[PDB]
């Protein structure tokens, strides 16, 4: 039994977005579902569930703000006029006795800024030597860093996002590694930011 | 109305092997029908306790959920650095009439000894350079506790406003923080400059680390 969160995407303020919560291995004629949200850096918020036999109730503040509805197999929220209290994680959360099975979440932001990717740089090494990748200028979050993808992940760091106040997010992903495989190992980071489509693989390696 | 559940404290603190408590009150009474959670960092919530005292499956027996009516705790015993995580209740008591909203979050802090940063420092690369923009970035890697403060000098003149920090959530092996400190400034400005040099006290440094080079060797 599981679920997943899909839809999520950078949005104009005032344009209605529809999220998806695909499920399985459980029925929805045998189990009410839940939309949780949260901001970054806050907490938990109940917005509303959907019963087996179809009837929903939400919190006070969604009330006339989000519908929810369901499929055999499905179940959407739509944000009805989204504004900048939208900008959330939204999980999927299957009731039975408080909720049980949750997504991986999915990444609403309401804004009228235009995609940006980023640019990768390497933080390049000077018996422990540091080396990373900066991901600067990109809008919207998330973006995902590996290293040798996904071999290399002892001693990684990758730091949350910062919004410049260019109005764009940038990070840094580090890792620690034994200085005397600088000259002998290669190590690339791996970088994602699928709201532009950007994939990039860059080596890291000590300055000429 | 909705019933509020007001979580305190908003942060909670043992060492290893310690214990911590974590209390929620209902703002009226929901019976024994409380969940409890833990979320860690980029994860969805995990159910821990449902029916304010009944374990969910695989969850370990050092979470103890107590209480009734309008109040309830989580006690944590045998603490790892693993459980450094922000904690939530929530009601489900009479949903249709009540709602199902959570407590505002309770974040454990797993206390362990002083360590010590490895301090770095990283040059802005070449290939950005061509941006008009240089970021000079210096890392504090595996430390405890939280408290550190870096200090930017450029040609040994102090600077502030151009920097910003980040900071990992504590490490779920060894309960360390890590730390990038980035300095941002334009091209034009970087050339006009030699000395770049981070600085770093910390509590398990008997006195300050300086990381440094001299741009263009």
């Amino acid at each position: 039994q599981s679920v997943e969160e899909s839809g999520g995407r950078l949005v104009t303020p005032g344009t209605p977005l529809t999220l998806t919560c695909t499920v399985s291995g459980f029925s929805l004629s045998d189990y009410a579902m839940s939309w949780v949200r949260q901001a970054p850096g806050k907490g938990l918020e109940w917005i509303g569930i959907i019963y087996a036999s179809g009837s929903t109730y939400y919190a006070s503040w969604a009330k006339g703000r989000f519908t929810i509805s369901k499929t055999s197999t499905t179940v959407d929220l739509k944000i009805t006029s989204p504004t900048t209290e939208d900008t959330a994680t939204y999980f999927c959360a299957r009731y039975y006795a408080g909720s049980d099975i949750w997504g991986p979440g999915t990444l609403v932001t309401v804004s009228s800024a235009s995609t940006k990717g980023p640019s990768v740089f390497p933080l390049a090494p000077s018996g422990t030597a540091a080396l990373g990748c900066l991901v600067k200028d990109y809008f919207p979050e998330p973006v995902t860093v590996s290293w040798n993808s996904g071999a290399l992940t002892s001693g990684v760091h990758t730091f949350p996002a910062v919004l410049q106040s260019s109005g764009l997010y940038s990070l840094s992903s580090v890792v620690t590694v034994p200085s005397s495989s600088l000259g002998t190992q290669t190590y690339i980071c791996n970088v994602n930011h699928k709201p532009s489509n950007t994939k990039v693989d860059k080596k890291v390696e000590p300055k000429s | 109305a909705d019933v509020v559940m007001t979580q305190t404290p908003s942060s909670v603190s043992a060492a290893v092997g310690g214990t911590v408590t974590i209390n929620c009150q209902a703002s009226q009474s929901i019976s024994a029908y409380l969940a409890w959670y833990q979320q860690k960092p980029g994860q969805p919530p995990k159910l821990l306790i449902y029916d304010a005292s009944d374990l969910a499956s695989g969850v370990s027996s050092r979470f103890k959920g107590s209480g009734s009516g309008t109040q309830f705790t989580l006690t944590i015993s045998d603490l790892e650095c693993a459980d450094a995580a922000t904690y939530y209740c929530q009601t489900y008591y009479a949903i249709i009439t009540y709602g199902a909203a959570f407590g505002g979050g309770t974040e454990v802090v797993v206390k362990r000894t002083v360590a010590a940063p490895s301090v770095f420092i990283f040059p802005p690369s070449d290939e950005q350079l061509k941006s008009g923009t240089a970021s000079v970035v210096c890392l504090l890697n595996n430390f405890y506790p939280r408290e550190a403060k870096v200090q930017w000098k450029v040609d040994n003149a102090l600077q502030s406003g151009n920097s910003q920090e980040s900071v990992t959530e504590q490490d779920s092996k060894d309960c360390t923080y890590s730390l990038s400190s980035t300095l941002t400034l334009s091209k034009a400005d970087y050339e006009k400059h030699k000395v770049y040099a981070c600085e770093v006290t910390h509590q398990g440094l008997s006195s300050p680390v300086t990381k440094s080079f001299n741009r263009g060797e």
